[PDB]
């Protein structure tokens, strides 16, 4: 999941 | 708790703006100029480039949203997971305002409504991006109620899907205060704040018919989609 990666 | 003790909720309505205004995305062009006519794929390809763009600037954004960050990174996916294509679509229609009848998806992709032809049911939905665009038009719609507006679609689109209520309470009170500033009434500024809010209902239902519409084009194989716009997609299913 790109977007928990991109959020931290 | 999380949030308790927040900053966000500390903020004035004055520092509120500013925290939303540093946070803005920059405006993005086209990297590609289309070639005249449009096809269905080459106008979803425009279309869908562009999104997966912003989407990079609107999780840098989301970030630097005060109340956000105050959230796990679970309920943060959640709400970009919900708000991503309403957050879009403000955006769109705020910069289409001084361009009636048409949409500035980026200076250099402005369309009509003819134009939204080339691909199937995309005529409907400009017609409502049109009629959003116009709305805020005829209000007189200023660039902190946008961002403040735009804040409110992250923090309540998917928050039934409480420091959140908190949050949303901050960002009504800085509304007001706006209101309050520019000389409306108390009466003008409870009908405005009301007028501005129903709009956001609007903007979920063209959302809704666009996330369709999406999953309609993802079927149809027409256009690639980046890994990152095929995961927002199936968060909605």
């Amino acid at each position: 999941a790109i977007l928990h990666r991109l959020l931290q | 708790g999380a949030g308790a003790g927040s900053l966000a909720l500390s903020l004035t309505a004055d520092q509120m703006v500013s925290a939303l205004l540093d946070a803005e995305p920059p405006i993005l062009y086209s990297e590609y100029d289309p070639t005249r006519p449009f096809s269905e794929a080459s106008m979803m390809g425009l279309l869908t480039n562009l999104a997966d763009r912003e989407l990079v600037h609107m999780i840098n954004w989301a970030k630097r949203v005060p109340g956000f960050v105050d959230l796990t990174l679970h309920d943060q996916v959640h709400l970009l997971e919900s708000a991503w294509l309403e957050i879009l679509m403000i955006g769109l229609v705020w910069r289409s305002m001084e361009h009636p009848g048409k949409l500035l998806f980026a200076p250099n992709l402005l369309l009509d409504r003819n134009q939204g032809k080339s691909v199937e049911g995309m005529v409907e939905i400009f017609d409502m991006l049109l009629a959003t665009s116009s709305r805020f038009r005829m209000m007189n719609l200023q660039g902190e109620e946008f961002v403040c507006l735009k804040s409110i679609i992250l923090l309540n689109s998917g928050v039934y899907t409480d420091h959140i209520h908190r949050v949303l309470d901050k960002i009504t009170d800085t509304l007001i205060h706006l209101m309050a500033k520019a000389g409306l009434t108390l009466q003008q500024q409870h009908q405005r704040l009301a007028q501005l809010l129903l709009i956001l209902s609007h903007i979920r239902h063209m959302s809704n018919k666009g996330m369709e519409h999406l999953y309609s084009m993802k079927c149809k194989n027409v256009v690639p989609l980046s890994d990152l716009l095929l995961e927002m997609l199936d968060a909605h299913r």
